[PDB]
RNA sequence: GUGGCCUAUCGAUCCUUUAGUCCCUCGGAAUUUGAGGCUAGAGGUGCCAGAAAAGUUACCACAGGGAUAACUGGCUUGUGG
RNA sequence: CCCUGAAAAUGGAUGGCGCUCAAGCGUGUUACCUAUACUCUACCGUCAGGGUUGAUAUGAUGCCCUGACGAGUAGGCAGGC
RNA sequence: AAAUAUGUAAGAAGUCCUUGUUACUUAAUUGAACGUGGACAUUUGAAUGAAGAGCUUUUAGUGGGCCAUUUUUGGUAAGCAGAACUGGCGAUGCGGGAUGAACCGAACGUAGAGUUAAGGUGCCGGAAUACACGCUCAUCAGACACCACAAAAGGUGUUAGU
RNA sequence: GAAUACUGCCAGCUGGGACUGAGGACUGCGACGUAAGUCAAGGAUGCUGGCAUAAUGGUUAUAUGCCGCCCGUCUUGAAACACGGACCAAGGAGUCUAACGUCUAUGCGAGUGUUUGGGUGUAAAACCCAUACGCGUAAUGAAAGUGAACGUAGGUUGGGGCCUCGCAAGAGGUGCACAAUCGACCGAUCCUGAUGUCUUCGGAUGGAUUUGAGUAAGAGCAUAGCUGUUGGGACCCGAAAGA
């Protein structure tokens, strides 16, 4: 709201906090991105760097649906079931009777392995795993189960 | 309404006074002033009058009785720093005035009701000073003069220095 | 501390102070430092609730400790506050304070004069 | 100084409590007694002005 | 005049009460300060500082942060305060049964506890069952882990997050960056 | 409420230090010293009238 | 001993080019040309933190400047007297 | 010390009047005069350190105790009209 | 080869005594670095002060300067131009220098009282036509720093002196 | 053999003058008194007089003493022989929006955001809601790709608070946030190259004065506010020009 802005108090004094020497112009440094390689070069280079030049090769006519493929790691991967059924499995460690999680069905592409399941076997099925996230689900007496 | 309401209200009761440490101890007179001494008076309707300095008052007043056979000045109060104490001096172990005192003179209760658009003295004051005065006269008369200096009014002349001056 | 004063020569006067000096200064102008704050002594059990550590009990020993400069100077003499004195009453006895007192100034060290200066200064 | 420190309250740990450690500034001079024996004070005033050249 | 050695008027610098106009968080601050002030406890004085901070001054302290500090020796039996939020954690599979008083809790993280056995409590009622902070274990969560902190101190060599928009190829990764390109950093 | 001097207010005077009841008693400010007659040497007598 | 006894002797982005890795991409799937990438040099900006740039206006215009010349005044007095 | 050296333009400047064993020049000793400076006190505000709940006679961003501090363009912030 | 200015140190993250690690080092059970355990008392290793000490975020205005003492360059010089340290003015009133941005004194909430600073005390004008020893008479005397200028040279004017 | 001057000291005595009277039950420290009390001892009381209204006082006009240059602005420097301003009324200039930084408040929190839309309604309000989508919970590389625990999610040094022993001083234990440091893990670069084999694939183990805007028991999402940023007429007014 106007009522609580510095305008209302800077009304009686000239400037208006501008300064009488500086006396507020209009583009006193130029509009935009004017002069990021000549006069506000140092602050490019401070605050923004890398921004001047090409890196990489072009990808024409890119389709981010490709590139889908969101990321679960293990220490998550107890959520994707639903917390009633979760104790239940979580004591008995059963390997005849072992929940299934269908990540893909969660909405996520590959399973990654930042660790530590409990102790329990579960049968994952998902597109991409990661070797570790392998290693530990078989540790833990699971299996992952490849999908498409 | 016209104006809101403060919240909260001042407390009415009066506070009661922190016990004050200012005990009443007696004045310490002047050494010039002792009873029987000439005394000129600086101020009031007996300006510039001698007087004879009789009593020292309860109420720091000097009860005066320049004599009204001499001068026409009765037996009454003055303040002791409207006086100009002299030299001279009279012989006062001849007079009684242990009974002149604050309620001997006490004025009277004016009334506020009591008002006078335009416009007589009590009976034993005229015996108290005949009294005290015969006492004194017999006194005075002793050395020569005292009786026309009393009678005689102080005034400055040109040429006087106060501070100069012997009194 | 010397050297000190010899660095600070122009715009001080200095001096040996007598025991009657001291003793009035604490006396009159004397205030301790307790909590920060600016405390007038006025009272003995100030002192020995905020220099008693020290063995010193009352403005006497305080009084001891400066003029006899003890082991617990320092802690004495912090906790004084810095003396406030007024200008002296008789004057600086001198047409222009800011030249050194050989000189016919003010500044620099009066050593046994300072006496007469602050007990006209406070 | 750090050994000598060390060997000078170790040696007060036997002997001599309270060895103070710390170092001083030079202190005023203490009260003294200068003899004349030998040594009458005798000295001339400043010295009229002459050109050397 | 005074030759000042320091500024003058200078305020001290440090919230002497909470920004909020939270009537139950402005009854919480009176009643700590009757603590603070009447009782010898240095804990009432630190609960009182912090019921003053603000929102990235408490971080939210995780069940997990719970759980690992009651791991602590002779810590187990102690009542865990949070002057702030319990967040829920997934990422653990067992909770002891704990007492812990915070400001507030989030649904997952009360009945993570409950469920433990153990309480959720608010600090009047630790004011009231501790009154100088008995076998207390204050908690503090990670207050440098904000995304803002990661752009605090940005310059050459500093190895700081660029403020920027979009990310990926093409967005502040050519000069400056390589040494192909003109110079790294 | 109001700092009172001491070396006036005798009162506050004997607030503080307590000797100065026995200093004003015997005079403490006024001590007669004992006398002497010791003679300075001649030879400091001669050194102070050198020329 | 990682150039010249030491203190000077030199150059970004884009583009081109060469060397290296024989590596990544050309996005329906492959092969071979071609092209594009990653790392390291060169081609040059001397106004040397790096625009691509001839005059004239006595026909002139605008924003300003006493931040700055052409007259008095002021300081100075070499020169002049 | 004084004098000569010593000439500029409207009438004029130890500030003026005037001053001559000075009211001039050198020096010395006192007294005296007065700044928004110093000392003490009151009051306003600011800042700091504290007290105050077996209901503080229901206001604890209130009441109160203590100490210090107060110049201000450009500018910042706060409380208010 | 100064003065002034300038680097470092004056301890607990320390010192000492035994013995643990290593892929470094040594001819080596030698070292180096980092350690376990033990000893050191209250002057824990000069002085003074310390107004709280450290830490971070963010953003205003500014990026024409000028003056004075001292050092200093160009110039005959300049109220000229250009540097060094510090203090100022700018951004600041108040008392004094008649007057004046910068000099002296002193920095400022509203008042009372006392005392002073610099400067003064014939009158203007508050305050000694004070006191004391001398000097000077100018037919163009002199009369307080910044500062509003004076020189070489000369005089049986007058004073003191070699 | 004295005296006096000069300088200094007294918790020696005492006279005159001026300004001030803050606080408001008690609490303290003292002093004098055998005690009882009293006191000049944590800030003024007592006695007395006049008037009770324009008398004091306020306002205003004037006089007197001393002081006081015209504001605004640019400027090192303005009273300036610098510029704007004869006078008065009314109007008259940092705004809104898209996106965003820091900070703060609020809700909920590994999530968070109902308002594109649907339902409903007392009808542009309020109330209710599915699926998606945005941002966040993973990074790194040009990319193909790969992708976060040796260990109580490590060691060392501090570290508030808590715990135990202590009248205390202090000594131990535990130590969140945070700070320094040595490690560990993920991606990139360079190196090494096991079993095996479509004999050229695969890439296990082990390294490095390398490198990342990483991990190492999550903090974020949303709304709002001041301040700041960019694009916009962009605080208001102003060209010579160009089409
Ligand atoms: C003189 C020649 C060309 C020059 C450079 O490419 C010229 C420009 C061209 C342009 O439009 N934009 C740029 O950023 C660079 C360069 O590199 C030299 C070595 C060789
Ligand atoms: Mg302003
Ligand atoms: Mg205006
Ligand atoms: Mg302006
Ligand atoms: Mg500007
Ligand atoms: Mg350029
Ligand atoms: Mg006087
Ligand atoms: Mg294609
Ligand atoms: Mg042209
Ligand atoms: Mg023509
Ligand atoms: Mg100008
Ligand atoms: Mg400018
Ligand atoms: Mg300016
Ligand atoms: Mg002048
Ligand atoms: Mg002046
Ligand atoms: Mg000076
Ligand atoms: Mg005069
Ligand atoms: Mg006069
Ligand atoms: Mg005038
Ligand atoms: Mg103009
Ligand atoms: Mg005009
Ligand atoms: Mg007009
Ligand atoms: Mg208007
Ligand atoms: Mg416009
Ligand atoms: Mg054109």
């Amino acid at each position: 709201p106007s009522r609580f802005t510095k305008t209302r108090k800077h009304r009686g004094h000239v400037s208006a906090g501008k300064g009488r020497i500086g006396k507020h112009r209009k583009h006193p440094g130029g509009r935009g991105m004017a002069g990021g390689q000549h006069h506000h070069r140092i602050n490019m280079d401070k605050y923004h760097p890398g921004y001047f030049g090409k890196v990489g090769m072009r990808y024409f006519h890119k389709q981010q649906a490709h590139f889908w493929k969101p990321v679960l790691n293990l220490d998550k991967l107890w959520t994707l079931i639903p917390e009633d059924k979760r104790d239940q499995y979580l004591k008995s460690a059963s390997k005849e009777t072992a929940p299934v999680i269908d990540t893909l069905a969660a909405g996520y592409g590959k399973i990654l392995g930042k660790g530590r399941i409990p102790n329990v076997p579960v049968i994952v099925k998902a597109r991409f795993v990661s070797k570790l996230a392998e290693e530990k689900i078989r540790a833990a007496g699971g299996v992952v189960e490849l999908i498409a | 309404s016209a104006q809101k309401a403060p919240k909260w209200y001042p407390s009415e009761d009066v506070a009661a006074l922190k016990k004050t440490r200012k005990a009443a101890r007696p004045q310490k007179l002047r050494a010039s002033l002792v009873p029987g001494t000439v005394l000129i008076l600086l101020a009031g309707r007996f300006r510039g009058k001698r007087v004879v300095y009789l009593k020292h008052l309860e109420d720091n007043t000097l009860l005066i009785s320049g004599p009204f056979k001499v001068n026409g000045v009765p037996l009454r109060r003055v303040n002791a720093r409207y006086v100009i104490a002299t030299s001279t001096k009279v012989s006062v172990e001849g007079v009684n005035v242990e009974k002149f005192n604050v309620e001997y003179f006490a004025k009277e209760k004016l009334t506020k009701k009591e008002k006078k658009e335009a416009k007589e003295i009590k009976a034993e004051r005229v015996e108290d000073q005949k009294v005290v005065d015969k006492a004194l006269i017999a006194e005075i008369k002793k050395t020569p003069l005292l009786k026309q200096y009393l009678s005689a009014s102080f005034s400055l002349k040109n040429g006087d220095k106060p501070h100069m001056l012997k009194f | 501390t010397l050297e000190l004063l010899k660095l600070i020569e122009p715009y001080v006067a200095y001096g040996y102070p007598s025991y009657s000096t001291i003793r009035q200064l604490v006396y009159k102008r004397g205030f301790g430092k307790i909590n920060k704050q600016r405390v007038p002594l006025s009272d003995n059990a100030i002192i020995e609730a905020n220099l008693g550590k020290y063995g010193i009990l009352s403005i006497d020993d305080l009084i001891h400790e400066i003029i006899t400069v003890g082991p617990h100077f320092k802690q004495a003499n912090n906790f004084l506050w810095p003396f406030k004195l007024s200008n002296p009453s008789g004057g600086w006895g001198v047409p222009r304070k800011f030249k050194h007192f050989i000189q016919g100034g003010s500044f620099g060290n009066r050593e046994e004069f300072i006496n007469k200066l602050v007990k006209s200064m406070n | 100084r750090v050994k000598a420190n060390a060997a000078k309250r170790a040696e007060a740990k036997a002997q001599g409590v309270a060895v103070q450690l710390k170092r001083q500034p030079a202190q005023p001079r203490e009260s003294r007694i200068v003899s004349t024996e030998g040594n009458v004070p005798q000295t001339l005033a400043p010295v009229p002005y002459e050109t050397f050249i | 005049g005074i030759d000042h050695t320091s500024k003058q008027h200078k305020r001290s610098g440090h919230r002497t009460a909470p920004k909020s106009d939270n009537v139950y968080l402005k009854l919480l601050v009176k009643l700590y300060t009757f603590l603070a002030r009447r009782t010898d406890a240095p804990f009432n004085k630190v609960v009182l500082k912090a019921l003053f901070l603000s929102k990235i001054n408490r971080p939210p302290v995780s069940v997990s942060r719970i759980a690992r500090a009651l791991k602590q020796e002779g810590a187990a039996n102690k009542t865990v305060v949070v002057v702030g939020t319990v967040t829920d954690d997934a990422r653990i599979f067992e909770f002891p049964k704990t007492t812990v008083a915070a400001l507030r809790f989030t649904a997952g993280a009360r009945a993570k506890i409950v469920k433990a056995g153990g309480e959720c409590i608010t600090l009047d009622q630790l004011a009231v069952r501790a009154p100088k902070g008995q076998n207390t274990l204050i908690l503090r969560g990670p207050r440098n882990s904000r995304e803002a902190v990661r752009h605090f101190g940005m310059g050459p060599h500093k190895g700081k997050a660029p403020r920027i928009l979009s990310t990926g190829r093409k967005f502040e990764r050519a000069r400056g960056r390589r040494r192909s390109k003109g110079f790294k950093v | 409420v109001l700092k009172k001097n001491p070396l006036k207010n005798k009162q506050v005077l004997l607030r503080l230090n307590p000797y100065a009841k026995v200093f004003a008693a015997e005079k403490l400010g006024s001590k007669k010293a004992e006398k002497t007659g010791t003679k300075p040497a001649a030879v400091f007598t001669e050194t102070l009238k050198h020329d």
